[PDB]
């Protein structure tokens, strides 16, 4: 009942070495490019900031 | 079970994609219009019952969708997410039966829509519950049906990431971004209008003297967002893209062509666990939905095996909650890998029949030994690929550098797959 | 979506919300 | 690095042989990557390692 | 393994012992019609061939 | 024959590796005149010598 634990823990250390896992250029590319992609979805919150609270003032005031 | 309800329930379907098949950039137009909608969709509701707590599953729930007691989003995409997940469960788990004719499968999508919209109505009713109960229900379904149509017009339509996952991603960009520039603060004992922005920690240098205690409030800010929090948030992003590039290469002699080597990879993400994290999230969202039925017949005793322990103090007052939370996170993502891969593709037979189906044969041995060529990676790179995400989200909670934990890890995982989808068409 | 009205339909729904939100708020202040 | 011969000539016999062994192990691993099926970058790196080995053995001779 | 054609079983045994730090029960050699010599290097059973194959990369 | 020498076997080994077609990138070069390997030996037609 104890040995499948041994199996998976040795099984992990198998496929860690088979992977590539390179340096930073990949890391660099998805890093900067996808923080950029984040902020593409990001400033949208600053525009519901700029809009939907002042029009909620329009809502409650009238 | 399928043969009766599905033929009757066909009410108001969606229109399948036209004959304008190949295009580059009007694809992106159909994306961007939905992104205009979720500019708009996160906007204020019309009913004035101003309840005190915003949502009860507001944090985990917020991580999935953050319009808690808010807009037409709606405290979460938790309707569409939970209703999608248990649907794919009860399709994959054979409690309910496979349809591969283009019809029963069409009405299977119809019943998918049915249970999805009914669950939206259920969430609407259960969050709004006085005598002002009219028309909330009408609003919610209208705004449930809209998210339905926008998601299914971004699977058979444009769809590259999904409708779903890129909604989660962009709303997570926003939830970092409100923490990025933060205009208001209700005034505490000192210091109005500066809450965890970098502008806040640049206006703070303009107001106060004694810049040492201007540094201290900038880097060890607790109740509002922090800039040490933002360093840890950036740090997590860097590490997770360090781990996306973990991939296994397998070169392939194509059949019938001399020596082209388009090596099939297997990244450790194993679909980036958009099942498996949301597997970890939505069960702990459905009870914190249904603790509301525990008030009558709870946020206390049921919480000790329900949630993270939320404390930056690693030796906070209960190790039971910490141990069980982390072990459940790791085991949940690993287990839902080893159960997930069998349904949404890329299991052993899946890969084999796709490669035979696209005429790609491993060099080392015969074509249907390719299974045994690669059956010794995919489950572990499911399971470990499950496991060391959730423990990774442990490091998203154990240390507070995330504009948010688990959910931020996984919405940027959405983005990372998203980049691949966009790049695909180059 | 053989047709694009479903989207347009969603836009109409938001407008109905958009306009009808401030429409009752017209008489209030 | 770019193993140039001019900054191999001042160095000693022992460091030339250790650098030779480092490059021989490096070429062995690139041939493993050629036979298992690896990147294109390793497959173009194999010529860099072969010519660097030729350079080091040349300077030794 | 694929081996240079000028090699003995003794030389293949010493090379496998030195490059990968593993002891060998026996070596069987054949020369292919391609021209290469192939060596089937049996290991002493305290070593796993799958572990040393995962060490050197082949899987 | 099933009984060979090393010399004859190495001779046959070379002719078995010369017997492949041309790679399909070789005719995308600048000054190509080569459409196919015109030295292809088949074992029934041409008997290789010896
Ligand atoms: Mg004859």
């Amino acid at each position: 009942f104890v040995e499948p634990s041994r199996q998976f823990v040795k099984d992990s250390i198998r496929l860690v070495k088979r992977c590539t896992k390179p340096d930073r250029k990949e890391f660099q590319k998805i890093a900067m490019a996808t923080a950029i992609g984040f902020a593409i979805m990001g400033f949208i919150g600053f525009f519901v900031k700029l809009i939907h609270i002042p029009i909620n003032n329009i809502i409650v005031g009238g | 079970f399928l043969e009766v309800i599905k033929p009757f329930c066909v009410i108001l379907p969606e229109i399948q994609k036209p004959e304008r098949k190949i295009q580059f950039k009007e694809k992106v137009l159909w994306t961007a219009i939905t992104l205009f909608i979720f500019l708009v969709c996160c906007q204020i509701p019309l009913f004035g019952i101003m309840s005190s707590d915003s949502a009860d599953p507001f944090y985990w729930m917020r991580v999935i969708l953050a319009s808690n007691r808010g807009t037409l989003m709606e405290l979460g995409i938790s309707p569409i997410v939970t209703s999608g997940l248990i649907m794919q469960l009860l399709a994959g788990a054979k409690i309910i039966e496979v349809g591969d004719t283009p019809k029963d499968r069409a009405l299977f999508n119809g019943a998918q829509k049915l249970f999805g919209m009914i669950i939206t109505i259920g969430q609407s009713i259960v969050y709004v519950m006085s005598g002002i109960c009219l028309l909330i229900t009408i609003q919610l379904f209208v705004a449930g049906l809209i998210v339905l149509l926008l998601d299914e017009l971004l699977q058979k339509g444009y769809g590259l990431g999904s409708g779903i996952s890129l909604f989660i991603a962009t709303n997570i960009c926003e939830t970092i971004v409100w923490k990025a520039f933060s205009p208001t603060t209700v005034n505490t004992g000192r210091g109005m209008e500066f809450e965890g922005a970098i502008i806040a920690l640049f206006h703070l240098l303009a107001t106060r003297t004694d810049k040492v205690r201007a540094l201290r409030e900038a880097f060890y800010r607790q109740n509002l967002p922090n800039l040490m929090n933002l360093i840890a948030t950036i740090f997590v992003f860097a590490v997770v893209i360090y781990f996306q590039g973990f991939r296994v290469d397998l070169p392939i002699k194509s059949a019938r062509y001399r020596g082209q080597y388009n090596t099939y990879p297997i990244k450790l993400f194993y679909t980036s666990n958009i099942p498996i994290i949301l597997q970890s999230a939505l069960v702990s969202n459905l009870y914190v939905i249904s603790q509301m039925l525990s008030a009558r017949f709870p946020v206390g005793g049921l919480c000790h095996y329900l949630s993270p322990p939320e404390s930056f103090g690693s030796v906070l007052e209960d190790p039971v909650h910490a141990v069980v939370y982390i072990v459940f996170m790791l085991g949940s993502c690993a287990f839902f890998s080893k159960t997930w891969i069998e349904v949404s593709g890329s299991s052993a037979k899946d890969v084999a029949k796709q490669l035979k189906e696209q005429q790609m044969v491993m060099r080392g041995h015969r074509e249907t030994s390719m299974v045994h060529e690669l059956n010794r990676y995919i489950p572990t790179a499911a399971a470990f690929g499950g496991l060391c995400i959730g423990a990774l989200s442990v490091l998203a909670d154990f240390l507070g550098a995330i504009g948010s934990g688990t959910g931020i890890l996984l919405a940027v995982t959405i983005i990372y797959q998203y980049f691949e989808i966009f790049v695909k068409e180059q | 979506v053989g047709p694009v009205p479903v989207l347009v339909m969603s836009l109409l729904f938001i407008a109905s919300v958009f306009m009808l939100h401030i429409w009752g708020k017209y008489t209030r202040s | 690095a770019k193993i140039k011969a001019r900054d191999l000539r001042g160095k000693k016999k022992e460091e030339l042989l250790k650098q030779l062994d480092d490059l021989k192990v490096e070429l062995s691993q690139l041939r493993v990557a050629k036979v298992t099926g690896g990147a294109a970058s390793k497959l173009s790196k194999i010529r860099v390692v072969r010519k660097s080995i030729a350079r080091v053995l040349t300077v030794i001779n | 393994f694929i081996v240079d054609v000028k090699a003995n079983k003794h030389q293949i045994k010493q090379a496998v012992k030195k490059l990968y730090d593993i002891d060998v029960a026996k070596v069987n050699t054949l020369i292919r019609p391609d021209g290469e010599k192939k060596a089937y290097v049996r290991l002493a059973p305290d070593y796993d061939a799958l572990d040393v194959a995962n060490k050197i990369g082949i899987i | 024959s099933s009984h060979k020498t090393f010399r004859i076997k190495r001779f046959l080994a070379k002719k078995q590796k010369q017997n492949r077609p041309i790679p399909q990138w070789i005719w995308m070069k600048t000054g190509n005149k080569i459409r196919y390997n015109s030295k292809r030996r088949h074992w029934r037609r041409t008997k290789l010598g010896l």
